[PDB]
């Protein structure tokens, strides 16, 4: 027989982590895989129809991927869906998937409003999710002794879906469930002048533990704005959540990072001023299969569609696409092997939901609530070069946390500053 | 490849029954086994199929409340038993295979088929016909057999002496839960008195033999 | 689920005649279709296990074709075997099946006859009266009849029962039963039916007394 | 307006960041 | 020729007030008045075609209503698009009818949103808006002289659409727009005592022009617990914003309208609290084709639909439909007088918008945005008989205020309190 | 009912075309005017239409910009106006009535048409043909006419003495923006020498009389 | 706007046969159709308007029916002068007409007569040459012609004119012409056309010799 995916991503613009040109060699390369692995499916062939999720000016929009779907739906009725990656265009396809009891697979969507099995049933996300970011947080409050109070502060920026909103109001939603603690929050723009100075009068006031949602341009101006204020390393703290690795170029394997220069006469300031901010970002896979993986991705994605991929945590992001279509066939064959139909939905999906499967990331696990844990980063850096280095990892199968070759995470006092002075905020 | 069938057996509703389909001269664990179910008067209606090497079992929406099949791979035979029975479930049962197992083919069509065997649901006795001869007021000669249970009737009338240009309609239920039809065929009026017409009924669940003269 | 028409519902042709017979499915399947054959008093029996394939031991001259979401079986030379029900089954999902179509050979217009019974003294002794008018020998099987009693019209106390078309006349049979209480037969007179056929130029009563039968 | 439950149409922009929960 | 009208309405469930049951006779009406006209269409029929926008609980949902339509636009391909009146129902079918250029009417869908032409071109709003209500807040305001602070608080509850949320953001953004002053806002839970002693507590403290959106028993709470609480007449006023008037009837204009009475022993100090309360209703029609229009509409409905209706301001709402039916149906001859088809959805769309129009609503004037404007009224309580009654009311076409029968308002001490008090905050 | 168009000329590119249809035997007024354009190969193809009593008109998408259309009711007229020629504008062009207007019943069909009106849009110029005879090296002969503009050419055999078997091809537009057919008459081989052949010429555009003989 | 496509592109039958054309809509239209009929040099003609009604002086033999997305017209009772273009045009807004359908009579397979003229010398003294070999009375139209010079390929310098069918003998003529330089005449000998048709058992070869002529 003949098995049919469905993909609904953007076909042109090539500046999603979730694009066409960066997910069909990916798709590929597990289509070649599984015809090569005589376990998986014997005997069966898979097909791919393509669909368009963006208007006429070429971005994600949450009026033409809907359309786009029904018009795949009704002209091939295919057995699975694939995409889309923004959270506006995918709910509604997540909606009429589940409406018609079709399953769906995805990496992106990590908005908190898919947590909800009851609306968005049969639906998978094989990607990075933003409870497991307040999963790592609960964690380190834990191990570093904070239980009183946070402050949250992220930039709104027009041009983006509101990248720092989701991920904002999940991890706040999963620190509140899991930590039961007072924590604030407050929105700025970075555009403006007066915000920053605003924002560094209202912050001794708030609290001494900040999580910052901004730029990286952003994130320096406020440091050296912080820095000239008064503001010191003894008595704050700042973590930025940089999930993608921008501030720091690419986030590959071990090299000296210098995110607090780019020569304009004031890099010493900068520096001085990091001396109290970490980055979390995510785990990149260590086994050479992710390195060959990258490799014949990066050659078939330039020979075949023109385009030129760089290093990076992105390229996390079509490869557990990958993997996640693995799995997939997996289940299907399951359904096969105890006497059912391709076109159940129910079974598939309850079958993928609490298993163990091996990829070219991983061994990754699906809890019951179909979300993938992942793992996640924190960097400091080194006190005699100044250079950011990895010094922590959180593994959210087990939620553990492992230093890397007995680096120490200093402080500039000694350890870590309270999470309330015994003075107050007054 | 041979798909042998037995039982007719009618009885009231509530109660349960059994059919069972044998599958020799083939491998039965290497394809599907599909019961289908067709009614009298509707159609073609699938039930459900089972997997015998991987011990699938797939049914149908509205019956997978009571129905149970299994199966028995040392005699190569299948059982289907079915429950809680309506008025609704006189019907005519059909076992087939179809689609190799080493390969999940399951889209293929049914090959080979059963006899099939019929099932009656009805609270009734088994009491003998009624046999009314018809006489003219070009005229109406036979016999109508009234209040009968149950199926089916034998030949209409002289056990086969007139055969050629014969007519019988088939039985219809009535309220009372019997069944009751009719065979009128006419001669030419001039050889009325001529030839003797009587008609035969015979009832083998009943044991009884009506002959009545027309 | 899916549910599948079957077109045209029923259909007249000749030996050696072209035939094409279209099969619509309310959700779109690739290539999931398969051909069943059923004659009465006998199991059905496969003809295409998929969108375009030949079963083994099937003559050459049945032919399927089509996708999405209409299909066609094609007969190229009807033989005087070929006349049975033919069912379309989708097996892309649960299996379901379609209505069926009924194939019938072309014969010229004839015209019924009409005969009627008094009911019989045993019934009268049973407690129980029964009057049949029935319609021989006619074509085509679509018909009219109608109960008349003292220019009174009576409906759901009647049936109707009809044979098969005969391999050798090719006609119907189309029988109707009145059956009625001990107590009302008395209070009415004439019985009588009226038959409306397309052969026939105008309808046909047949009528008879209580009291001379 | 971290409230959740929200997903239903989030193109609107609109203000109003006191659920006061 | 066949004109095919396409409604996505809530066929079964009956609470809400675009409701078939209330909705089918205004259209069965509008039609007969179309049949009986020369000048309306002539040798044209009208078909109509019905679509359900409710799930298997028989709520407004947002993924079955655009299903609906989408099957309806495929099925029959209309020329026009009635419904829906739910607000997430109603949003999807106005991108989808957008892209697909086919023009939509709808009598409900209030929420700010829909104001923007660009994402939501094709659609037009004949029923209730909140716009409107922010411009009768503002010339309340300039009439007054409050021109300081001003504070909004409303309640929040699980079973309805966020109603009083999408009333405030409508409310707050058309004030910041006109009168650009400081103005704050608050959401509090339904039914809370702990929530209600914190918002008391707070409320002194951030301003003395308060509006509250909330159910009429969360308000005469409210207003009793103020009572003891120490806020008083002569410094805090209330205005309580509710449009189709729960409190009260509003379906007749003679009445006593008592709204603090309910036989629970405390009905002199709910009188004595409500001396500083004012509500803010919709304007009820007096033309005696209003009437006649609801007279008929009742027939109707308890003849073919088994439904008994109720006097109240909520009978606005499908007559406006019908009004607005009308309009659609004078365009499209318009259309047909200057040499177009009947799928020219955007001359209809320009040739409706910026017109006046004569129907049993009164006069009604649609502006160049596509949102028809409405009238306000606002009560006030008897100083001697201790009931409510109207004693203002607006026109938002020329947007004036006018008093009923030369009453006024009534103030404990005379006069409006100022914003600000001259302590301060 | 009568509708009379009037034009043969042919326009250089970038120039404008007038088109213009009377209409006799009725109102003018009452019904709309649809005009229609025909291409040689692609087929029929709808340009627009005019309301006259309101005074409205109506045109296609891939028309708009460069069609005028105007009316005088006094003489029963319509004038349609065309510029921006192209080379694929030439085609045949028909105005045609249908649908009253009392009621704006626009979609009934059209039951008048004109005798059309034919616009050839090219670079080129009036031409001389050129006859060459065509004989083998039953028996075929025939003329071939080339390098002719423009249509039509009208070619006859012995002054229309011989008819049966002549067989006149269609004109086809060579590469260099001229016409080219040719004209073949079969003959019994018996026929070569007993009677003389010769095939005449006409072009009217070019007045050009050629009596080649074979 | 909306696409109307025409089932089938051609189709032929004889006289006192009963043929039928389908006309596929993207949408839907409840009855917005209109039904046309044009013969070559003439201009079209009204058959059948809102898809049901029949226009009158046209005869009771065409019939209409369908609506929603499928329609048909059915011709009842050929007659020679019913062989025309048909064309379905909707109405419902923006009118636009199909790519039209044939329909012609059926006659039996003949062979074509291959006939071969070398060129001209006065032309040759122009600059040009020209090469010219015709079919005539072959049926059907369908046919191949390829050109050879001195057994090679010829390609892109070819043009075929076919003529219409004719009402005596309903054949085809059918003339293929060559166009070469002057210099590129003498240069080669042999000049040949090829003709495949399905009249004919085996390719015919028509060939000639630039010295011998
Ligand atoms: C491929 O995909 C990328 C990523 O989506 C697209 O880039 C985005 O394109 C959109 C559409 O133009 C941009 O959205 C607009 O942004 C404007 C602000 O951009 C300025 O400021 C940013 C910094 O914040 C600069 O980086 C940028 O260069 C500009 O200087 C807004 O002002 C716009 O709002 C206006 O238009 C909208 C309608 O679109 C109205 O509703 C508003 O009311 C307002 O009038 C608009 O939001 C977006 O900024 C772009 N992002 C980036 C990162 O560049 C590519 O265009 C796309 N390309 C193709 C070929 O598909
Ligand atoms: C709120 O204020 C509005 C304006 O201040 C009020 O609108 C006015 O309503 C009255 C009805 O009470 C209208 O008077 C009628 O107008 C119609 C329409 O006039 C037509 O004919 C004239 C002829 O010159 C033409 O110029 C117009 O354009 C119309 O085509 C007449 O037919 C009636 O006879 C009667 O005069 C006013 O016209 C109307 N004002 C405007 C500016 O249109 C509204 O009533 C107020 N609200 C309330 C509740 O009273
Ligand atoms: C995170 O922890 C889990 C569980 O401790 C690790 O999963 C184990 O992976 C190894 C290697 O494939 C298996 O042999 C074990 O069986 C797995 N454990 C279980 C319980 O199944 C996982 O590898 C850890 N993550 C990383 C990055 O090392
Ligand atoms: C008709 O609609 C109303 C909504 O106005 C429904 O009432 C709500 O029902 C849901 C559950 O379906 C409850 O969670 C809400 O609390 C109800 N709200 C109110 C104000 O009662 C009503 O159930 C619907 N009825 C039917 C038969 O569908
Ligand atoms: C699968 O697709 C192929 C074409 O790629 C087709 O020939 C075949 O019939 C299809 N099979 C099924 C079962 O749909
Ligand atoms: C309008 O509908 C009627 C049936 O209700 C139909 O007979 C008629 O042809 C339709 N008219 C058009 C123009 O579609």
């Amino acid at each position: 027989g003949n098995l049919t995916v469905a993909v609904v991503l953007p076909l042109a613009n090539t500046s999603y982590p979730w694009s066409w040109a960066r997910v069909g060699p990916a798709v590929e390369l597990a289509l070649a895989q599984v015809k090569a692995r005589p376990d998986l499916l014997p005997g069966w062939t898979v097909r791919t129809v393509l669909g368009s999720s963006e208007n006429a000016l070429g971005v994600c929009s949450d009026t033409a991927a809907p359309l786009a779907a029904v018009d795949l739906k009704w002209e091939h009725n295919p057995a699975v869906f694939l995409g889309p990656g923004c959270v506006y265009a995918a709910a509604p396809v997540g909606r009429f998937t589940a409406h018609w009891r079709v399953p769906l697979l995805t990496a992106g969507a990590p908005a908190l409003g898919f947590g909800v099995k009851d609306e968005y049933a049969l639906t998978t996300r094989a990607g990075p999710s933003y409870a497991k970011l307040g999963d790592f947080v609960a964690a380190l409050h834990r191990r570093l002794g904070w239980e009183r109070q946070a402050l949250m502060l992220y930039a709104y920026r027009p041009g983006d879906e509101e990248h720092c909103f989701f991920l904002v109001e999940g991890l706040f939603m999963r620190v509140r469930d899991r930590l039961n603690i007072t924590v604030d929050h407050l929105e700025f723009a970075e555009d403006d002048l007066s915000h920053y100075t605003r924002l560094l009068r209202t912050m001794p006031r708030k609290g001494r533990v900040i999580y910052i949602c901004s730029s990286p341009d952003a994130f320096r101006t406020l440091m050296l704005l912080a820095l000239e204020a008064g503001l010191c390393g003894e008595d704050y703290v700042f973590f930025h959540l940089d999930i993608f690795g921008q501030s720091l170029q690419g986030g590959q394997g071990p090299a000296p990072r210098r995110p607090w220069e780019r020569g304009d006469g004031q890099d010493v300031s900068a520096r001085q001023a990091f001396q109290a901010a970490k980055i979390i970002t995510y785990k990149d896979p260590d086994n050479p299969e992710y390195l060959e993986f990258l490799k014949q991705l990066k050659h078939l994605a330039y020979e075949q569609f023109n385009f030129t991929m760089e290093d990076g945590l992105v390229n996390t992001i079509p490869a557990s696409f990958h993997d996640g279509l693995l799995l997939y066939i997996q289940a299907v064959t399951e359904t096969l092997a105890h006497g059912g139909t391709v076109t159940d939905g129910e079974n598939i999906t309850q079958r993928m939901w609490n298993r163990s499967f091996q990829g070219v990331t991983g061994y990754l696990k699906i809890d019951s609530s179909g979300d993938r844990e992942t793992d996640f980063s924190l960097w400091d850096m080194d006190p005699e070069n100044g250079a950011f280095r990895v010094v922590l990892n959180y593994n959210g199968t087990s939620q553990e946390l492992v230093a890397v070759s007995g680096r120490k995470l200093n402080w500039p006092l000694g350890y870590p500053p309270p999470d309330i002075p015994k003075c107050g905020f007054d | 490849v041979q798909l042998v069938q037995s039982g007719a057996e009618v009885k009231k509703p509530g109660a349960s029954v059994t059919v069972s389909c044998k599958a020799s001269g083939y491998t039965f664990t290497d394809y599907y086994m599909h019961w289908v179910r067709q009614a009298p008067g509707q159609g073609l209606e699938w039930m459900g199929w089972i997997k015998p090497n991987s011990g699938g079992t797939n049914s149908a929406q509205r019956f997978q409340g009571r129905i149970t099949m299994t199966w028995d791979t040392s005699i190569s035979t299948a059982y289907m038993e079915l429950s809680r029975l309506r008025s609704d479930d006189t019907a005519v049962y059909y076992c087939s295979r179809g689609g190799p197992v080493m390969n999940y083919y399951y889209y293929y069509g049914m090959d080979v088929w059963g006899q099939g065997t019929t099932v009656t649901v009805s609270s009734a006795s088994t009491k003998g016909p009624s046999v009314f001869p018809l006489a003219p007021c070009t005229a109406a000669l036979g016999c109508l057999v009234k209040d009968y249970f149950p199926e089916p009737v034998t030949v209409s009338w002289n056990s086969g002496a007139l055969t050629s240009g014969v007519h019988t309609f088939p039985a219809v239920l009535q309220s009372s839960g019997l069944y009751s039809l009719s065979s009128v065929v006419t001669v030419p009026s001039s050889s009325l008195g001529t030839k003797t017409y009587t008609c035969n009924v015979d009832h083998k669940p009943s044991n009884t033999k009506v002959d009545k003269r027309v | 689920n899916i549910q599948m028409t079957q077109s045209p519902s029923s259909l007249s042709a000749s030996v050696g005649d072209r035939v094409t017979i279209t099969c619509r499915a309310s959700q779109s399947i690739d290539s999931y279709l398969n051909w069943y054959q059923q004659k009465p008093g006998k199991a059905p029996k496969l003809l295409i296990y998929v969108a375009s394939s030949l079963q083994s031991g099937v003559p050459s001259r049945f032919s399927g074709s089509g996708s999405g979401k209409d299909f066609t079986l094609t007969i190229s030379s009807l033989q005087p075997e070929d006349f049975a029900t033919y069912y379309c089954q989708q097996s892309y999902s649960i299996p379901t099946f379609g209505q069926g179509t009924r194939l019938e050979i072309k014969r010229t217009v004839a015209a019924p006859s009409v005969f009627i019974f008094p009911p019989s003294d045993e019934q009268l002794k049973s407690g129980t009266a029964s009057v049949v008018c029935l319609l021989n020998n006619f074509y085509p099987r679509e018909a009219k009849v109608q109960w008349k009693v003292d220019n009174a019209l009576q409906s759901g106390n009647s049936q109707e029962s009809v044979t098969e078309q005969d391999s050798k006349d090719s006609t119907y049979s189309l029988s109707s039963t009145l059956t009625l209480s001990k107590a009302d037969y008395e209070k009415h007179k004439v019985y009588a039916c009226e038959v409306t056929h397309q052969g026939l130029s105008s309808p046909v009563t047949k009528s008879f007394n209580r009291g001379e039968c | 307006c971290f409230g959740g439950r929200m997903d239903r149409i989030g193109a609107q922009s609109g203000l109003g960041c006191n659920s006061f929960r």
